[PDB]
């Protein structure tokens, strides 16, 4: 199937001196198989 | 197409290591991060012309248009000396081609297909100023008058171009700074480039002369052509005495070429329109009077050696950043009646700092300054005059 | 009567005499 | 590689440290005392190479181990002090204080200055890195600060003391220990810092410096810091707690220049005089007098400004009216309207008459009597256009003067009612601009009801929102906030898409200007509007709140909003945002300009059109080529919106300058665009602004020292720029009167000197470019008009002015100590 | 090759008669100036200098 596309993520914000201060302030896996009479088998 | 200016960050006023300066620099860095993030984000966010390109020659060349003819034919220089009677495609703008333009030609048929207006010689592009020296007028001690005349010649005609108009007086378009070896001639140009909004253009007389045929005159043409395309502009020619010495009858071919380039320069100094020119010179007598004729070089600023007051001001300017010792007294060094340029004073300060470092002391002193003065200067008999 | 600087001498010259924000200032510049 | 004496001293120190290491346990004290003597004797010397420290650097670990393993007692600290002083040179895990704490705790002056400086730096580091806990551990690190601050004060390290205290975040000992000579350094230090420091430290530093000024009774400076603070309470307190009347008069001059008006009781020495001064009733007479000096009392006509002779259908008449009003603003006399303005108004047609008449008030600015006399005749016309224009003229006339009588109130509340038609926008806007700073609950309660009455179309609603917001600018008034919120909620879901809805969030943010958590709450409440308009309102309120704060994180958020692709009203608003946040501190202005250039480069037309408005706001009435050439370059842009915005930005940045090389550029632009009528109108408006008041006024919302942000001027500039955010519909159309919002910001650039009688004192003065202090002397005789960026200083010591911020109306004391 | 790799002023090879940039040569260094660079340090030492 088509792998859609990748959205353009905004790059990481800018680390500044006061940013730190602001932040501080705030399975079953079956083991059998059935095949109808038309039997495509490797 | 307007000026080009020179990108420069703001100036942090405090020269001392303090929190004012630290926060100012932090804010500068914050805004730089903002610029980078905005860029990254934007460039992450983001038939007929194809046949135009196909018709256009794949490795199309760049030539010069000459003596346009007809509405569909023109003479073009191949940029190797030869020229051709080429045709013009309808693709080009038309009503825009003028002699001297850097047109684009199909490689094989040699047919005009583009105009490439922004074609600039790499030499001109590199000699154009992009950064800006961080030497504001505040760094120039003394030379107050010289600063006044240079501002009146290259600054007032832009900030207040009404005074000249009020009395019908044309601005001086040429200023030659002549003086002994080192007095601030290049400093004044540095400060003008820093503080001016005009496109600055550094050049040295020894740069305009190229070897192959008439590339010297062609380069002068290109330089002043770009200085006209951008406006206002200031062209600073340092040590013009490289080209401009007394014109003399040539006995060879290289000398004839040099005189031809100098004549081409003089010719380009008759293309008014607002492109100021600042010549610099150590020895002005050797310059040809034609250049110093009072119609192409309007102002001559003499940069004399500094007096006692000027030397004092220079010393404070160049010692402001130095942890001066209280014992020092900045009068004996100055008023000793000996030749001392501003460059000599900077050398004195640097050598004094080095002497203090050698003595292992971070604070300069009077003995350090005296030793520096003794060891920096290199070069009347005693008693004959008293 | 002239000496040559030592590694410890120059290290002391760098560190001892400086305002506390010199390294940060240089880093930001 | 070591001298003989150097090696001998090395041997001595090595023997001493070996003795310390040896478990003698009986001769440690003499060796420790000898080491202390040597180390301090070397340190106190000016040499920058303490030899004991250099020599004992390698044995740092051994000394630490000996100190750890030696018996506790006096010797413990008596060696810990040495260990700390040695660790000063080599560190990396914050050990000097760790060892000093358990130390002799002796006076911090025997150990030279570098030890004190390192102590200050490291204690600042500790205080910065410590959390709210360990308060017991923060207690010891206060006596050392108390000892250090006087040390720095005495030794001229005032900047170091102020820094250390800032990093400590408890700026108390500073103002405790400041002396007389220390203001010229510490006060300026704090004032410079406040611009870059963020809140709440901004307010903390402002109040600290205000207390410092009060300590030695620097009343005008304390009042300037109070004005910096957005609270008209400490201003009243400082004005009241004063004993001299001349200083109170100067403080009243500066208060009137500012938008604050204080309603006191009849108890002050000269209540009538002080209130008259604060109202600036004499402002018109003073402006006329300054006109008489350097005689410019000659109105000029639109053709005179145009200068078309060298080198009339529908829009050029309006442009001529606008430029005539701009050039003759506040001068009273006009040569086209005052002589016979009736014919001018009639030859004006369509909606033009509104602004054509309001130009009469613009000309008769600050002159109530003259405005009334020249407007009464036109006040009664068959067409309501002329009546509403006259109401605007009266409102403009009343604007700028805080007369206790309210002729504007009476006349304009007479018409505030729609009168069976929507043509009351003029009355509402006039009332607003007239009472900008009044904040009278009377006008608030007159305006709010008419704002929602089931008949106030969005035009009226926006006009009254602007009016009430600029009446209560920066006050967080609950009534206004709640009514605006309710109206925004209940207006509609579709009509909001149409323009003129841009003004309600403007009212909100402008009322909540410079507040912060208030706008956080108002946004939390306003998150339920809609998809298109909600982001617009959020961003607009946010910028109108943090205007001038220089909040890097917020302008980063706005930059992200700009960058995100919208395929863009909020995107355009965010550009003016960035401009408004950066509109204060000087350093960030140039970086804002760089951002504007990069946006104009990598930007869609939506924000490309907004960028010129940002340029104009960041450099209003400060015409510099750095911006003017960019605006000129982008004037010829293909986008008509961008061209119009760039031309009007040129006009604003050149406002009140009469600048040559800008008038010429405008003339060339008009010559090129003669065939474009809208662009011709724009360039004519640019010329009108450039010649505004014939070079006697400025739109700069910064008066004191480019540092005091004038709330009313900011209000006017922002409302005008938001109106232009969509030039095509709002202004290039029916509602062109929005230009008149400039009155809130228009302010004369004068320097009038007075004695202690409110009487002029002609005295020579020196003016020139600030150096941060004066360069390029251009001395003249007061009064003298001052250009943007130029400061004035008295040429002689003949007087004793009441302000170090000499500008505007200044009282001069004839009390030189010695002449 | 990439445009951000052929940022100005860098020697680049071009295919013959087609002039198709296909390499990033090392920055230009003029011959007769390249050889003006000590590649084999002389054998002198400060120990060979007296006084
Ligand atoms: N007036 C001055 N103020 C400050 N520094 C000065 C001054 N004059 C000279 N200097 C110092 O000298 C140098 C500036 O001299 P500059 O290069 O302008 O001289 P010049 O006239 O071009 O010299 P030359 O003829 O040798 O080329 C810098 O080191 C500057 O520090």
């Amino acid at each position: 199937e088509v792998p859609k596309e990748k959205e353009k993520e905004k790059v990481s914000t800018a680390v500044l001196s006061i940013t730190a201060k602001a932040k501080k302030k705030e399975e079953p896996e079956p083991n059998f198989q059935l095949l109808d009479n038309p039997a495509r088998v490797m | 197409k307007g000026p080009d200016a020179a990108s420069k960050l703001p100036l942090v006023t405090p020269h001392t290591q303090c929190r004012l300066k630290l926060l100012k620099l932090e804010r500068i860095k914050d805004y730089l991060l903002m610029e980078e993030e905005f860029i990254r984000n934007q460039e992450q966010m983001k038939e007929e012309r194809s046949k135009v390109d196909d018709l256009r020659g794949t490795p199309m060349s760049v030539g010069t248009l000459e003596e346009i003819i007809d509405d569909n034919h023109a003479i073009v220089s191949t940029s190797v000396g030869s020229e051709h009677y080429v045709s013009i495609l309808s693709f080009v703008d038309k009503d825009l081609l003028e002699p001297g333009c850097s047109v684009l030609l199909n490689h094989k048929v040699h047919a005009v297909i583009g105009v490439l207006m922004d074609d600039t010689d790499p030499l001109v592009t590199v000699m154009k100023v992009e950064k800006a020296p961080q030497e504001t007028y505040a760094d120039i001690g003394g030379l107050d008058n010289q600063i006044q005349e240079i501002k009146e010649s290259v600054e007032l005609p832009l900030t207040h171009p009404e005074y000249y108009e009020e009395m019908g007086i044309k601005p001086p378009k040429g200023v030659i700074l002549y003086g002994p070896p080192g007095t601030g001639k290049t400093l004044l140009a540095k400060a003008v480039a820093n503080q001016t909004s005009a496109t600055f253009l550094r050049v040295v007389g020894s740069e305009l002369i190229q070897k192959y045929l008439g590339d010297g005159p062609k380069l002068v043409r290109e330089l002043f052509r770009v200085a006209e395309e951008h406006a206002p502009s200031i062209v600073f020619i340092d040590e013009i005495d490289a080209i401009g010495t007394k014109r003399y009858d040539s006995n060879s071919g290289g000398e004839r070429e040099i005189q031809r380039t100098m004549l081409e320069l003089l010719n380009q100094l008759d293309g008014f329109d607002d492109v100021k020119v600042i010549m610099a010179t150590n020895r002005i007598e050797t310059l040809d009077p034609a250049l110093i004729r009072p119609g192409r070089i309007d102002r001559k600023i003499e940069f004399p050696l500094p007096d006692e007051k000027t030397k004092k001001r220079i010393f404070q300017i160049h010692t402001s950043r130095m942890t001066l010792a209280d014992d020092v007294t900045l009068d004996d060094l100055i008023m000793a009646k000996d030749d001392l340029s501003g460059a000599d004073i900077k050398a004195i300060c640097t050598e004094a700092g080095l002497m203090a470092l050698r003595e292992r002391r971070m604070k300069v002193t009077n003995e350090d300054f005296k030793k520096s003065k003794e060891n920096v200067l290199y070069k009347t008999p005693e008693g004959l005059y008293l | 009567p002239i000496r040559a600087l030592d590694e410890g001498d120059i290290a002391l010259l760098k560190t001892y005499g400086q305002s506390t924000y010199s390294r940060q200032i240089k880093q930001v510049e | 590689e070591l001298s003989e004496e150097d090696k001998q001293l090395q041997d001595e120190l090595e023997m001493l440290v070996e003795r310390l290491g040896e478990k003698d346990t009986s001769l440690y004290r003499p060796a420790l005392e000898e080491l202390r003597r040597q180390i301090r004797s070397s340190t106190t010397s000016m040499t920058s190479v303490p030899k004991p420290l250099k020599f004992l650097r390698p044995h740092y670990g051994k000394l630490k181990e000996i100190y750890e393993n030696m018996a506790p007692g006096e010797n413990k600290r008596f060696a810990a002090d040495i260990i700390s002083v040695l660790a000063m040179t080599m560190s990396g895990e914050r050990e000097c204080l760790k060892y000093r704490l358990v130390g002799s705790q002796e006076e911090l002056a025997s150990w030279g200055h570098e030890y004190v400086r390192h102590l200050a730096g490291e204690v600042a580091k500790e205080w910065q890195e410590l959390d709210d806990a360990e308060k017991v551990q923060r207690e010891p690190l206060l006596t050392l600060v108390k000892e250090i601050v006087p040390y720095n004060m005495a030794h001229n390290a005032e900047h170091e003391a102020c820094d250390l205290l800032m990093e400590i975040e408890q700026v108390d000992m500073l103002e405790k220990d400041i002396d007389e000579n220390a203001y010229a350094k510490v006060c300026l230090y704090l004032t410079s810092c406040v611009n870059y420091v963020p809140e709440p430290e901004n307010s903390a530093l402002l109040r600290c410096a205000l207390g410092v000024f009060r300590k030695f009774s620097r009343f005008p400076e304390a009042l300037r810091l109070a004005l910096m603070l957005n609270d008209m309470e400490l201003v009243e307190d400082i004005f009241t707690s004063c004993k001299d009347v001349v200083v109170q008069k100067q403080m009243a001059f500066m208060l009137g220049r500012h938008g604050v008006f204080l309603e006191l009781s009849e108890d002050v020495e000269e209540y009538e005089d002080l209130t008259e001064i604060m109202s600036n009733v004499q402002l018109n007479s003073n402006f006329l007098a300054l006109a008489r000096e350097l005689d410019i009392m000659e109105p000029k006509v639109p053709d005179d400004i145009y200068k078309t002779h060298l080198e009339d259908s529908a829009r050029m008449n309006l442009a001529s009216s606008f430029v005539n009003g701009f050039v003759n603003a506040a001068f009273g006399q006009d040569k086209l309207l005052t002589d016979d303005g009736n014919k001018w108004l009639y030859k004006n047609k369509d909606h033009g008459m509104l602004s054509a008449a309001a130009s009469l008030g613009m000309i008769l600015l600050w002159d109530v009597d003259g405005g009334l006399t020249q407007i009464d005749k036109y006040l009664y016309s068959s067409e309501d256009y002329i009546k509403s224009g006259a109401l605007l003229a009266c409102g403009i006339v009343n604007s700028g003067v805080r007369n206790e009588c309210d002729p504007a109130l009476a006349l304009l509340s007479d018409y505030v009612l729609h009168n069976s038609n929507t043509m009351r926008l003029g009355s509402i806007f006039g009332l607003g601009l007239a009472y900008a700073g009044s904040n009278r609950e009377d006008v608030l309660t007159l305006l709010l009801p008419v704002m929602g009455d089931s008949k106030s179309s969005m035009e009226v609603a926006g006009v009254t929102a602007l009016a009430c917001g600029m009446i209560a600018v920066g006050s967080c008034n609950g009534d206004v906030t709640s009514t605006i919120l309710q109206t925004i909620m209940e207006k509609s879901e579709t009509e909001l898409k149409d323009t003129y809805a841009r003004w309600l969030p403007l009212g909100l943010g402008l009322n909540h200007l410079g507040k912060g958590e208030a706008i956080e709450a108002i946004l939390a409440a306003l998150e339920v509007v809609s998809e298109p308009f909600r982001s617009f309102a959020n961003t607009l309120v946010d910028v109108c709140a943090y205007a001038g704060s220089g909040n890097v994180l917020k302008v980063q958020q706005l930059l992200h909003i700009c960058s995100e692709h919208f395929d863009g009203a909020h995107q355009g608003v965010a550009v003016l945002g960035i401009a408004l946040i950066a509109m204060g501190e000087e350093i960030g202005a140039e970086m804002a300009l760089r951002t504007f250039g990069h946006l104009l480069r990598y930007g869609e037309p939506t924000l490309r059109r907004a960028v010129p408005l940002a340029l104009a706001l960041i450099s209003v009435s400060n015409p510099r080529l750095n911006i003017l050439d960019t605006l000129s370059k982008f004037s010829h842009d293909a986008d008509p919106e961008v061209s119009y915005n760039s031309i009007f930005a040129m006009g604003m940045v050149g406002s009140g300058t009469n600048n040559a090389r800008l008038a010429a550029m405008l003339r060339q632009l008009a010559q090129y665009h003669a065939k474009d009528p809208n662009n011709l109108f724009m360039v004519r408006l640019a010329q009108g602004l450039t010649h505004l008041g014939k070079g006697t006024l400025t739109l700069c919302p910064y008066h004191s020292d480019r540092q005091l942000m004038s709330q009313v001027a900011v209000a006017g500039l922002l409302t005008v720029l938001v109106s232009f955010l969509d030039v095509r519909n709002i202004i290039l159309g029916k509602s062109h009167y929005v230009l008149y919002g400039l009155v809130a910001a228009m302010q004369p650039r004068m320097l009038v000197t007075f004695d202690e009688e409110l009487r002029p004192l002609p005295v020579s003065v020196r003016v020139g470019q600030a150096v941060d202090t004066i360069t390029g002397f251009q001395t003249h005789t007061t009064p003298v008009l001052l250009a943007h960026g130029e400061r004035a200083e008295l040429a002689t010591e003949e007087f004793l002015p009441v302000t170090p911020i000499l500008e505007g109306f200044v009282i001069l004391r004839k009390n030189p100590n010695y002449d | 090759i990439d445009i951000n790799d052929v940022t100005p002023n860098c020697r680049v090879a071009l295919r013959n008669d087609s002039y198709t940039l296909h390499k990033i040569l090392p920055n230009k260094v003029d011959p007769l100036v390249s050889l003006m660079m000590v590649e084999k340090v002389p054998d002198s030492t400060y120990e060979m200098i007296g006084g």
